[PDB]
């Protein structure tokens, strides 16, 4: 709560979230969304972000030392 | 330099600008009027050492 | 191995650990004739 | 260059 | 005095330290005769050091280009020790990577 | 935890005074002379010989008078002792070169005054021919 | 994994993001990949190929961290791999590479010859391959050429192409539209239906323009008094560039209109 | 010049509070570019309420 | 200008001089980039020479795993 | 000596264990890493009582292994220097008595043993017995000793004891 | 730098509360019971087995009531936590024995009062037959 | 870098040297112990200028060796981290240039060398030369480099340099 950061998700956050999730998927991690034959791990994570299912929670460290826990689903992505 | 006959001829007639205080104070790189008929104006290696190394005129 | 003098161009057999010099000349540079193992050449 |  | 260099075939048995390469190219004198095709990593001159068993210190091709030795020269240097030179000849066909320049520009 | 650019190093070296490469050669020569003839001792260590060649090759000054003049000239300024030998040893051609090689000088030296110092070193350093 | 530097040559066919690499260089370079059931067979076949064949793996890493060289292939069982292993398979098509602190990523395409191919739009370069998947995903998401951003051989022809004089016959139009990736598949109606069909250069370029973007630009040889004259909209020399609904209705394109600037077709589309 | 400029601004970055700060966390600018907008998306235009 | 008008006036003067040379040849640079350079030099209240060393990272946020969102999911095998 | 402590241990969890109720895998993993080991600073971790709390799982960049800082309650066996505690003899040799203080093994040197004691290789089994035969230390004998010093070796704690002090022996 | 006689040891152990050998056996038994039947896991480590025998052999109390009574009895006094388990584990026969074995007790305990504490422990400790 | 320092060294003197004018033996001994060695803290001790004073000789109990604390003036070569200094190339290899900064040897890695430079095994002798051929680093070539870091190994100091910084090279 009382979060002051922008509701939108930055490009850097999107790249890291997908990259980390894609690495996890390649390591026998479960996939929340249904699998329709997408072999490449990046595609699996890409649709997960679209469906707002990625468990990763972004902890944005403010310059003053405080941190805000922003969920990927909560953040507004651009498609 | 024995890569080409022309290169060998140029190397033998090659000239070097003065080094030290004499060269530092002057502008050896810049082309002077005295080179007419004595040192080839066009011929000069390209790079930082441009104009320091030259070639003797044919005649 | 068999070598060739660079002055008279005559065959002179030189063994291992032997001074390199032509008997007929004393010339100190020797060459190798050729190898009996032929190679394949393609006109390209 | 490449063979190097 | 104890250790000296020699020219001979670096046999796998007499030599302890060696590098994986084809040694059939070398002749009985340790020098590859003219007319032998050489490609990739190959020994063209045999040299060993009798360390206080000998250690291989031969010279391989500088690059991986395929070339044929043109001529072989055996001489004695100024110090009197045996000294040899060999010229490796290779044919380069112009390709997409070669740089061509006009007489000006 | 020490850095020459930031002038941070063990406190012990603060009391020490720097020496020039050419000047050290004189000190090594004095050490070499006595060992060779004054006393019958073992030959000088290989380390001593190695540094002697380094100093001789990079010796920028011929005699003590040239060394003393440069030392006195640079002592008048506020040059730090670490920069005293480093500047003379490097012999920067121009002021711009010295600051980039020596970040400390940029802190308290202007682009004009330092140039008047490096050129003075040039007039002192002696060339072979 | 720094590669051996090699000269650069142009390749218009390749996309700007794509980069051409020879087989030999890609063979030396390796990309560690974590094997997964969905691609267990893919790694199983590639490792079987061996280092002699280009599509092979230089090394295979087990879970414990031991690296086994595939050059020797001592036992078939050692060749077999289990889930979770890391295989240093040789670079293949579709991989992401990064080279010239801002660096632009590229998609490697294998080509027969030796020299590198770059779709410029010479100097030697060394391309770096990101081994980790995390940075590979990040590079392809933000460091790609499209997110970073024309040759002089195309701008000159573009000006001639858009000239009103240029008329394209049915046969010529077919070839041009074939190379058009962003083509709906329907041939546009000719501007001059009779006596014979003749597509103007702008009509072909209209499909090239993506979507519906509107912008107004002026040609380099645009008289100042022309705009103030009554023929401002109907340019006597076609020196005024106007685009409506993604269609180049009029005007000859050039660096001012198509080249990068404050206002240009590429800039507006971006 | 290019190398020198990068080093003096290598640590300069925009934090999550829409402020420009360096490694030491010193505020270089309250908002990036004094407006808080990216330099790529901005487009040139001329408002006609002053001329 | 620093000794007469102060560091604040130098920021505008530095911008003008930087823009004047850049715009002399017709090239243009976004004001935000130019302003950043001036601000960094004058950030400490006195003119600072650009770092002469010239030798020459996405860590402001960390990804955290959540168990609640992981309760749903089926393994691919 | 036995204590009740609250320790911190960073648990490395493979992504393969990211299935449903992954916290259970983390909880059970902690029963193998810090259980049955011997940290050199806090001594042998003989058992774990309960888990206090599990911290947020931070994903290590590049490695891909999620790090879970978990707080747990456990009981350790830390032999403090200069502490007298009962011990059990496991073997006897000419060098000296070999004792066993719980999980660890403590060695008693011959010099530390009182001079009155004398090793007897004839007696079956060996047991340090003095001439008077009043006190004899057989194997598996409950004796009290003072640990003069302790040393940590190969992730294990080795203790050295002595019996020169008063009231150290069978009693 | 640490010594039990002088009550000097790492600051971390201060927060910890000591446990009796017999009491630890109960905790180990609770750990043993769940592992054996509650969950299907690997057999308990050899370290766990070794300490279990040590606690059982030196267990001075039968049930929790005896353990709790001694713990409560000693808690009323100013006994330090380190001495709490050490005194109970050692079970000194008389006051003189405890002080020599435990130098700390001599600092704040008299020869008479402590004797009234050790004998109480004797009444609690249960013998085989 | 060269400095003038006053160091302390405890000299161990055998009783065999307790003859007349034993101080001379102590003085000459100091010219072998601290001379020609390389202390890891103060760097190479290339030479000794003079002796400040000799302290009282304390006899070590049991050992029987008299300890003489002596103060001497000497010049050391301590390479400070991040310091630019001229160097001499001793050999060149594919890994990178091998330099020699006075008594010590400094190694330059290939990565630290500018990308424009390219190693040439064909050229006799080897020398890192760029494509433009403007600057070439042959053996025994006076080049300027910056020591990024230094490490002490087997009582010796090994330095690592770089040329990425401006104005580093032949000049
Ligand atoms: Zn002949």
């Amino acid at each position: 709560q009382k979060r002051i950061t922008t509701p939108y998700m930055t490009k850097y956050e999107r790249a890291r979230v997908l990259g980390t999730r894609a690495l996890q998927i390649a390591m026998c991690a479960p996939v929340m969304v249904e699998l329709e034959g997408e072999t490449d791990p990046l595609l699996i994570a890409m649709k997960e972000l679209k469906a707002r299912k990625i468990p990763i929670i972004i902890r944005r460290y403010l310059p003053d030392g405080s941190y805000e826990d922003w969920g990927v689903d909560e953040l507004i992505i651009s498609d | 330099n024995r890569l080409t006959f022309a290169s060998t001829l140029s190397h033998l007639r090659r000239l070097n600008s003065p080094i030290g205080r004499d060269g530092k104070l002057a502008k050896p790189r810049q082309l002077h009027n005295t080179l007419w008929g004595m040192v080839c104006p066009a011929e000069t290696p390209e790079g930082h050492a441009v104009g320091l190394v030259k070639n003797l005129a044919l005649m | 191995m068999i070598y060739i003098c660079g002055e008279c161009h005559t065959e002179n057999e030189i063994k291992s650990r032997d001074p390199i010099r032509c008997r007929e000349c004393g010339y100190r540079i020797m060459y190798k004739k050729r190898t009996k193992r032929l190679v394949v050449f393609d006109a390209r | 260059k490449i063979h190097s | 005095f104890d250790q000296e260099e020699v020219f001979e075939k670096p046999t796998r048995e007499t030599c302890q330290g060696m590098r994986h390469a084809i040694y059939d190219k070398l002749d009985d004198d340790g020098l590859i005769a003219p007319g032998v095709r050489v490609s990739g990593d190959d020994v063209i001159i045999g040299k060993t050091v009798t360390l206080p068993t000998k250690r291989d210190c031969s010279t391989f091709l500088r690059t991986s280009e395929t070339g044929i030795v043109d001529q072989v020269m055996v001489t004695l240097n100024q110090e009197g020790y045996k000294f040899c030179k060999i010229r490796v000849r290779s044919v380069r066909i112009p390709q997409i990577g070669d740089k061509f320049a006009s007489r000006h520009g | 935890e020490e850095d020459a650019s930031q002038l941070i190093f063990p406190k012990e070296f603060e009391t020490a005074e720097t020496l020039l490469n050419s000047e050290v050669h004189m000190l090594l020569e004095h050490r070499k002379q006595q060992n060779e003839s004054a006393e019958d001792e073992q030959e000088l260590s290989e380390v001593f010989m190695k540094t002697l060649n380094y100093t001789a090759r990079f010796s920028r000054f011929k005699n003590r008078e040239t060394i003393a003049s440069v030392r006195s000239l640079l002592l008048q300024k506020k040059l730090h002792k670490f920069e005293l030998a480093c500047l003379a040893n490097l012999c920067p051609e121009t002021a711009e070169e010295s600051k980039a090689l020596i970040p400390s000088l940029e802190g308290r030296f202007e682009d004009e005054e330092l140039q008047q110092i490096l050129d003075d070193i040039q007039t002192k350093r002696s060339f072979q021919y | 994994d720094f590669s051996a530097r090699t000269v650069i040559t142009p390749d218009p066919n390749l996309s700007i993001d794509q980069v051409g690499v020879p087989r030999s260089i890609a063979a030396n370079m390796t990309f560690a990949e974590i094997v997964t059931p969905f691609n267990i067979d893919r790694l199983q076949e590639l490792v079987r190929r061996g280092n002699s064949q280009y599509p092979g793996a230089k090394y295979i890493i087990r879970d414990n961290g031991d690296r086994i060289d595939l050059r020797f292939h001592p036992k078939p069982s050692d060749l077999h791999l289990q889930t979770g292993y890391k295989v240093e398979r040789h670079m293949c098509d579709g991989d992401i590479v990064i080279f010239n602190m801002s660096m632009m990523g590229h998609r490697v395409r294998i080509l027969p010859w030796s020299t590198f191919r770059l779709n410029l739009s010479g100097d030697e370069m060394n391309l770096h391959l990101p081994q980790s998947l995390e940075t590979r995903a990040e590079i392809q998401e933000l460091a790609m050429v499209p997110r970073m951003i024309i040759v002089q051989d195309t701008l000159t022809a573009v000006r001639k192409f858009t000239k009103r004089d240029v008329f394209l016959e049915r046969g010529e139009v077919m070839n041009l539209l074939m190379f058009l990736s962003t083509w709906d598949g329907k041939v546009p109606q000719p501007a001059i239906l009779k006596p014979r069909p003749l597509w103007t250069g702008k009509q072909i370029f209209s499909l090239i323009i993506p979507g519906h973007i509107n912008c107004i630009r002026t040609h380099s040889t645009h008289p100042d008094d022309e705009d103030s004259g009554p023929y401002k909209h109907i340019s006597p020399g076609d020196t005024k560039v106007v685009v409506e609904n993604g269609e180049l209705i009029m005007g000859i394109l050039c660096k001012k209109s198509l080249g990068t600037s404050a206002g240009s077709l590429v800039h507006i589309s971006y | 010049i290019q190398r020198r400029l990068i080093k003096s601004m290598e640590s300069v970055m925009v934090k999550y509070d829409a402020t420009v700060r360096n490694s030491i966390n010193q505020v270089v600018q309250l908002r990036y570019g004094e407006d808080g907008l990216a330099g790529e998306s901005v487009e040139f235009q001329n408002l006609a309420t002053l001329k | 200008i620093f000794t007469v008008l102060g560091i604040e006036a130098v920021r505008k003067a530095l911008e003008r001089e930087l823009y004047h040379v850049i715009s002399f040849d017709g090239s243009y640079v976004n004001y935000r980039h130019l302003a950043l350079l001036c601000d960094t030099m004058t950030c400490r209240g006195h003119l600072m020479a650009i770092t002469r060393h010239g030798v020459n990272g996405t860590g402001c946020f960390d990804l955290l795993l959540d168990a609640e969102k992981c309760k749903y999911g089926m393994e691919i095998p | 000596m036995f204590y009740h402590i609250s320790l911190e241990h960073e648990i490395l969890l493979h992504p393969r264990y990211f299935g449903p109720n992954l916290l259970n895998t983390v909880k059970q993993k902690l029963f193998t890493e810090v259980e049955g080991t011997c940290t050199g600073k806090y001594g042998f971790v003989i058992a774990v009582t309960t888990i206090d709390n599990i911290g947020a799982g931070v994903i290590q960049p590049g490695r891909g292994f999620v790090l879970y800082p978990v707080k747990y309650k456990a009981i350790v066996f830390r032999p403090f220097k200069g502490e007298v505690v009962d011990a059990v003899v496991t073997q006897v040799n000419k060098v000296g008595l070999f004792t066993e203080i719980g999980p660890m093994s403590c060695f008693i040197s011959r010099h530390s043993i009182p001079s009155e004691m004398e090793f007897d290789p004839n007696s079956n089994p060996p047991c340090y017995k003095t001439m008077d035969e009043d006190i004899v230390i057989q194997q598996d004998d409950e004796i009290r000793l003072k640990i003069v010093g302790t040393r940590v070796d190969k992730n294990d704690i080795f203790a050295i004891g002595s019996l020169m002090d008063d009231y150290l022996g069978l009693v």
